[PDB]
RNA sequence: AAGCUCGUAUCAGUUUUAUGAGGUAAAGCGAAUGAUUAGAGGUUCCGGGGUCGACCUUGACCUAUUCUCAAACUUUAAAUAUGUAAGAAGUCCUUGUUACUUAAUUGAACGUGGACAUUUGAAUGAAGAGCUUUUAGUGGGCCAUUUUUGGUAAGC
RNA sequence: GAGAACAGAAAUCUCCAGUAGAACAAAAGGGUAAAAGCCCCCUUGAUUUUGAUUUUCAGUGUGAAUACAAACCAUGAAAGU
RNA sequence: GGUUGCGGCCAUAUCUACCAGAAAGCACCGUUUCCCGUCCGAUCAACUGUAGUUAAGCUGGUAAGAGCCUGACCGAGUAGUGUAGUGGGUGACCAUACGCGAAACUCAGGUGCUGCAAUCU
């Protein structure tokens, strides 16, 4: 730009955490999740870390090591299609599944499943899941939002209000799902309850199928060759509850060829480095061409 | 008048005569300044296994 | 409806910014003659 | 060569800088409103010149930020008024440009003589696809150095499209 | 007037180091304080609260107490002629984890593993470390080495 | 007033220049350290020679202009105007204290005194280091009876023992005059202002060929 | 001064090894800051005037160089001095207590029962180690080498 | 730095650059960049109780400070503070 | 091996330029009813994955590139410094003895390593 910046500039610059710089991590809030009691001493402490790619969603459960973080177990949106989503897969009602398969996987895998059932029928209503009497207490869970920017009804609660559902216990207060009301100041779990089991996007093919015939074509294109209709949608989310609590366990890819064979391809396509004796042939056949006052 | 104002000057002497001693350490030093609620349950958990032996022995 | 757009500047000085005095002016300009 | 990178128009602002308060600069913000639909927002004084009769935190000036469909027919509206020639500069070096023209009556705009006399400036920023990679949250990055609308670049989509001229050399 | 308050002379003492400043990374935050641990006292300057008055700067006790943020460590600093015993309520950002004993640690066991080797055999022991020698008698080759006899260099000007 | 330069010859205090705890102090009486050419090509002048200190002191800068002008006035007058390019290669940075007991009539005080006896600034001087150079001068190899003279006339000026020394090196620069031509065939001189600049292997390639076409003639 | 409890338990104006901490000396300024001599290159086609019905000076900035500096500058960084450890109050195995702690027989301390001595876990020294009570005088100090402030300096 | 009616050195608008070269009452030094800065939202932990610890130190007082306990509150989706 | 979610260390990872990128993923991108946030669906929100795309973000390579990391009887046993003498010198200073010992310089090499999880000719 001819802004070019001074040796002295380039020599003395402080260089963030890589984390900084790619932008992935706020550390500031990470010490805030990660760091424990000290008084509770080895007992670690976990983070749900729940992260929306454009066509995914991920939901992992955390906690930290200093070699590198550790993941108990983790889930996807692009799992759920095993249990019945081929379409609408980044969406509240997907965040809702992804979350509450995590709230029965995870829980699964602590021997935690069968006692500390869930909120089982789903009203939408706030609550969460408390201590059994006489029993092991909630396997504690907390809300990881990334950089996530916190709005009242947004994606992420969902995965929040699935995985409290599911038996976990992820603190939180109602007002930042749906059916908060800014001066009502309550909620109402009808407006959740409908998006829990996508009463949004139906809702919009209904008005949207009035409105444009040439906007329902493609929008929802993937619903039309699937034979899938409006209100059948309260039932896809519905069904995919029983059919996620029913088998939580996870079976991931069985990922045709190996590890060792993919590598052998899967980067021909990346440069080799050379060596000194190479860049000084180079440079000394590179004098040659620019040589002669040219 | 003016006359000194400060100084060091024969003290490390006068410190080393009788001098400099050493921490004069034991085992099962004193609890001053642990948490409080450590040193509560602590007394529980304390009172308790003094049952545990008040029992074994018989 | 006044809606003002704030300042992210951390100057609380009330001091016009030393770019600008008397000097630095030009004796040029389009004055008009009519 | 050139699949995604065609251009956009990434936002205009209308700028309206009156120099006082009260009624000039309450009603110069009436105008934008009948402009562009899309309520304005006002400038605060940023320091205190006893030249202009203003101090500093005195409400001055106004504008409002246009984009998409609203805007390209609000900038088309202006290019005929300065009649598609435009100068060398203008054209800022870092690929933006606009312009500016008084009275505002001569694009659209009835008179309203219970409204008064306003001119206004026409910058409007250039940009193409990938632009929130800077502008994001998270992840964000610099569009590369091909991408970055140039001066040259946006000057010969400006010539050619709106079929419009370089002046003053 | 005199000046003593409680971090004056501090200036280049609770400086960051060059291009090392803003937050601590997580490995602090993420170690593990009982008691008995033997830590080193470091003051961090991003950090304000707990930190410790900069005497202890560079000293090594053993922590005390352990709570919520922090581990009170007690010190040994002499005041006239005698070590009183100071313990400081110290937060995490300001405390290391020493290596004095760890290595200690490293060498009892390995003390002990060598003690199964007399027990296996029945060779001398030899645990208790032994300072520096005296070297020994040794033959230097003059093969393919053959000393190069230097003089003193005369004296002459370089600038 | 100037109260003799045998009170400040010696280094008796920590260097105490002129800066925003220390202000309103005098300016050096010497303001000129390059005269003669001083924009004559390196190539020119091969001859140098030093006026070097052998003690460790203060010099002041009134000592170090009277020494300044004597050696010009007697070099140009001699061989000269332009037959040399004379450096001062000290700067007097040390600023001086004086207490000044004398105030205004009609009496002095009894008996404070030395109380509050810190000092205004009284004077320059630049604090030398043995065997730091104090003036160079370079020439032409056929003016040295004229230069080496023209320094040893000015060390009269000087408090303390200095040697006027004949430097192996070309002009005001480094390498001593065989290494200096030998890079001279190979061109990695670029005349500078008044000096040179050297060709590096450490740089980008293509500045590098810009810079001294005549280094690759080729290589 | 009086002793008292004990008999090599524990030490140490010292080193060795392991492990910390520090920003002085030195060093650095074509590294930040602040100061500081000299030319050379490049835009203002000028901040301002001229030469002419746009070319030269003046400055201002900019690029790579050049001379010299800092108790209250600094990337770098000693020597000397300095905190810690070198065991039986050790290193481990097991599993009882609690109202603390955990998803939890997870922990945390504190115990029960059990594994290992022979260089028992650097050198050197120990004229013995620990403890207590009481009470005199003193509370103008000065000198040498070295580091060091004020002062031209002083048997200051 | 490059760009826009009057608008000029100085008004308001834009883009690019920008390791902090700004700001944090004040002295100075340290510390801070998705903040400790600017801006907005909500509040009264500038509260109750009573001990311990650091500096100064005689290891008295005083001032200031640190880490807890026991309550009762604020804030946030929360972990937290 | 690439790729992504969370990372540890936090330039061997930063800057500047220029090329190369299959698979999958990431993005860029289409959408403006609903929750939601703005002067402005630009950022934020939600819908869709359908209409389009590697141009960019991203990952690599290239540079007698900047910076940064590393090495050495490179400079230097130099500067400084601990101990010593009724050593030298009018002094300023300096030598020697028993030890410790730099920074600049220079040559040389290097340009992220890696944890948990998932995924892909
Ligand atoms: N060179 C002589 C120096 O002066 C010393 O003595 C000085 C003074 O103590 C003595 O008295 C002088 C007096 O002679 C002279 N004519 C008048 C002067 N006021 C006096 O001095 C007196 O007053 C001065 C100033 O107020 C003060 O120093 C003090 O009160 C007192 N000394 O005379 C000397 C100066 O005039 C000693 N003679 C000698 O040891 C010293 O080296
Ligand atoms: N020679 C090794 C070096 O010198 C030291 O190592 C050791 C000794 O040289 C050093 O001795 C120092 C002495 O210099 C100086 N007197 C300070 C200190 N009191 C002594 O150290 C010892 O002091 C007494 C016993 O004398 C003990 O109470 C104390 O715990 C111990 N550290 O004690 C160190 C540990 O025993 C430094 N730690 C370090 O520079 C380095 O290790
Ligand atoms: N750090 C490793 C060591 O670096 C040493 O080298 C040191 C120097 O040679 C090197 O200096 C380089 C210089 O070589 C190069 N030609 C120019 C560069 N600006 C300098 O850099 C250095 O000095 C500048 C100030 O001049 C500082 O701003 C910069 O932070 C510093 N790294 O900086 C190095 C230290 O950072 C030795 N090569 C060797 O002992 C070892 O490799
Ligand atoms: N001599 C040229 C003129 O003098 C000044 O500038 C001179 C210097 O101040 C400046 O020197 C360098 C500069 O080259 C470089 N690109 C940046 C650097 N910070 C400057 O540094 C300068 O100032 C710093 C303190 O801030 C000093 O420590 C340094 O010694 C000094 N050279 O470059 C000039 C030549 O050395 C005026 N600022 C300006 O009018 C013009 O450059
Ligand atoms: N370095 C080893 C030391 O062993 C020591 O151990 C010593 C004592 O603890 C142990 O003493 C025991 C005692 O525990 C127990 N309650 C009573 C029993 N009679 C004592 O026994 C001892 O003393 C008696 C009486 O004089 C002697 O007859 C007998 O020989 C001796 N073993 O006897 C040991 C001496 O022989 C300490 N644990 C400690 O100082 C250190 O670890
Ligand atoms: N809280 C009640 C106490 O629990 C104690 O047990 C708790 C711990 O102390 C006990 O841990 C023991 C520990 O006691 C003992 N001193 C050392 C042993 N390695 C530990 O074992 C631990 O680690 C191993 C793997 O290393 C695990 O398989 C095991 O589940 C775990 N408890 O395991 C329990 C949970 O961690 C004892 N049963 C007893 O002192 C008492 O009942
Ligand atoms: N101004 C007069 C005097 O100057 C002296 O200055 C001396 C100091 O600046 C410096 O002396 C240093 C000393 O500081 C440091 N602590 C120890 C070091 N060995 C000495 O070194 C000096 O003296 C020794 C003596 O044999 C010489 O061998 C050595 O070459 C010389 N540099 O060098 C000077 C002596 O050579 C003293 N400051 C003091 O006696 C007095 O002020
Ligand atoms: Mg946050
Ligand atoms: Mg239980
Ligand atoms: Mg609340
Ligand atoms: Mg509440
Ligand atoms: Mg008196
Ligand atoms: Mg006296
Ligand atoms: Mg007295
Ligand atoms: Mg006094
Ligand atoms: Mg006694
Ligand atoms: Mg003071
Ligand atoms: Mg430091
Ligand atoms: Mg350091
Ligand atoms: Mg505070
Ligand atoms: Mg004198
Ligand atoms: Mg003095
Ligand atoms: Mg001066
Ligand atoms: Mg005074
Ligand atoms: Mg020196
Ligand atoms: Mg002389
Ligand atoms: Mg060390
Ligand atoms: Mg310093
Ligand atoms: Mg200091
Ligand atoms: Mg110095
Ligand atoms: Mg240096
Ligand atoms: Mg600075
Ligand atoms: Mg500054
Ligand atoms: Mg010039
Ligand atoms: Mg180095
Ligand atoms: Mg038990
Ligand atoms: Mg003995
Ligand atoms: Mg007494
Ligand atoms: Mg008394
Ligand atoms: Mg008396
Ligand atoms: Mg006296
Ligand atoms: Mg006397
Ligand atoms: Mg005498
Ligand atoms: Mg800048
Ligand atoms: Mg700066
Ligand atoms: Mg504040
Ligand atoms: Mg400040
Ligand atoms: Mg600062
Ligand atoms: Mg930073
Ligand atoms: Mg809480
Ligand atoms: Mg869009
Ligand atoms: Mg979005
Ligand atoms: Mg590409
Ligand atoms: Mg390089
Ligand atoms: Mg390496
Ligand atoms: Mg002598
Ligand atoms: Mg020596
Ligand atoms: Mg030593
Ligand atoms: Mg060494
Ligand atoms: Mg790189």
């Amino acid at each position: 730009q001819k802004d070019a910046k001074s040796s002295a500039y380039s020599s003395r610059f402080q260089t963030p955490f890589r984390r900084r710089r790619e932008g992935k991590t706020d550390y500031y809030q990470r010490k805030r999740l990660v760091t424990q009691h000290k008084a509770k001493y080895n007992t670690p402490k976990y983070r749900l870390v729940v992260r929306f790619t454009n066509k995914d969603i991920i939901c992992q459960i955390i906690s930290s090591t200093i070699t590198g973080d550790v993941v108990l177990a983790a889930a996807y949106s692009h799992e759920l299609p095993r249990y019945g989503i081929t379409h609408g897969l980044t969406n509240w009602a997907a965040a809702y599944a992804t979350g509450l398969l995590i709230a029965r996987r995870t829980l699964q895998k602590l021997g935690l499943d069968e006692t500390y059932k869930g909120v089982e029928e789903v009203e939408g209503e706030y609550e969460l899941t408390e201590a059994v009497e006489d029993g092991p207490r909630p396997f504690k869970v907390f809300l990881d939002i990334g950089l996530q920017r916190t709005t009242t009804g947004a994606r992420v609660f969902g995965a929040l209000k699935g995985a409290s559902d599911g038996g976990l216990y992820v603190p939180h207060s109602e007002n930042r799902f749906p059916g908060w009301d800014f001066e009502t100041e309550e909620i109402d779990p009808e407006l959740l309850r409908s998006y829990i089991f996508g009463g949004h996007v139906s809702q919009y093919m209904e008005e949207l199928a009035d409105d444009d015939e040439e906007r329902f074509s493609e929008l929802f294109k993937g619903y039309l060759a699937d034979d899938i209709d409006a209100d059948s949608l309260e039932d896809i989310y519905t069904s995919a509850h029983e059919a996620i609590r029913a088998d939580p366990a996870f079976k991931p890819t069985e990922k045709k060829f190996t590890k060792e064979q993919y590598a052998a391809e899967s980067k021909k396509y990346r440069q080799t480095k050379l060596s000194k004796e190479e860049r000084a042939a180079r440079v000394a056949a590179k004098i040659a061409a620019l040589a002669g006052q040219q | 008048a003016k006359s000194k104002n400060h100084t060091a000057h024969n003290q490390t002497r006068k410190a080393h005569r009788n001098g400099i001693k050493k921490p004069k350490t034991y085992k099962y030093p004193s609890l001053k300044g642990v948490d409080p609620k450590f040193r509560r349950n602590h007394k529980h958990a304390l009172h308790g296994t003094a049952k545990a032996l008040a029992a074994a022995k018989k | 409806k006044e809606i003002v757009k704030s300042n992210t500047s951390s100057k609380k000085a009330d001091v016009p910014p030393p770019s600008a005095d008397p000097s630095k002016a030009r004796k040029n300009r389009p004055r008009p003659s009519g | 060569q050139n699949p995604m990178r065609d251009l956009k128009i990434e936002k205009l602002v209308l700028n309206i800088s009156v120099g006082e308060s009260g009624d000039r600069l309450t009603r110069a913000s009436k105008v934008l409103e009948q402009l562009s639909g899309q309520t304005p927002v006002q400038s605060k004084a940023r320091y205190t010149v006893r030249t202009f009769g203003i101090r500093r935190n005195e409400k001055i000036a106004v504008h409002v930020t246009v984009r998409g469909p609203k805007a390209e027919e609000i900038l088309e509206r202006g290019l005929k008024v300065k009649e598609y020639q435009l100068r060398d500069r203008n054209f800022s070096a870092t690929g933006n440009f606009g312009f500016g023209i008084d009275e505002h009556i001569d694009l659209g705009i009835k008179y309203d003589p219970s409204i008064g006399i306003f001119g206004m400036d026409f910058y409007v920023v250039m940009n193409r696809p990938g632009a929130r990679v800077t502008r994001r949250k998270r992840c964000k990055g610099t569009v590369g150095n091909s991408h970055k609308t140039t001066k040259e670049d946006t000057v010969s989509w400006f010539k050619q499209k709106y079929d419009a001229d370089v002046l003053d050399k | 007037g005199k000046s003593h308050g409680y971090r004056s002379r501090t200036r280049y003492m609770f400086q960051r180091d060059f291009r090392k400043h803003g937050a601590v990374h997580l490995s602090t935050y993420l170690k593990v304080y009982k008691v008995g641990d033997i830590v080193d006292i470091k003051a961090n300057g991003s950090i304000q609260k707990g930190m410790p008055h900069k005497f202890y700067q560079g000293k090594t006790g053993v922590v005390y107490n352990v709570t919520k943020s922090s581990v009170g460590v007690i010190i040994n600093k002499m005041v006239g002629n005698r070590y009183l015993e100071k313990r400081l309520n110290l937060r995490v950002e300001h405390i290391k984890h020493s290596k004095c004993r760890q290595e200690f640690l490293e060498r009892v066991k390995a003390n002990a593993a060598k003690r199964a080797e007399a027990k296996a055999q029945g060779v001398a022991v030899q645990l208790k470390r032994q300072p520096a020698q005296p070297r020994e008698s040794r033959i230097v080759s003059t093969e393919g080495n053959v000393p190069q006899t230097l003089a003193p260099v005369p004296y002459e000007t370089f600038i | 007033a100037r109260r003799p330069a045998r009170c400040y010859r010696y280094q008796k205090n920590k260097p105490y220049p002129k800066s925003r705890y220390n202000r309103a102090v005098p300016d050096s009486k010497i303001r000129i350290y390059d005269l003669g050419k001083k924009k004559a090509t390196v190539d020119e002048f091969p001859l140098c020679v030093h006026l070097v200190s052998n003690e460790l002191e203060q010099l002041s800068s009134e000592a170090l202009e009277a020494a300044r002008i004597c050696a010009n006035k007697y070099m140009t007058t001699v061989s000269g105007r332009d037959a040399f390019h004379l450096r001062v290669r000290v700067h007097p940075f040390h600023v001086l204290r004086i207490n000044k007991m004398l105030s205004c009539a009609g009496a002095d005080r009894l008996q404070q005194g030395m109380r509050g006896a810190w000092g205004k600034p009284h004077g320059l001087a630049a604090r030398v280091d043995i065997g730091q150079i104090i003036f160079s001068v370079r020439t032409k190899d056929s003016n040295k009876d004229v230069v080496v003279e023209g320094l040893r006339r000015a060390r009269y000026k000087f408090p303390g023992q200095q040697k006027i020394i004949l430097s192996k090196k070309w002009g005001f620069t480094n390498l001593d005059r065989p290494e200096y031509l030998k890079k001279r065939e190979a061109g990695e001189v670029k005349d500078d202002g008044a000096f040179v600049k050297f060709l590096s292997k450490k740089g980008s390639l293509e500045n590098n060929i810009r810079e001294f076409p005549e280094y690759f003639a080729a290589q």
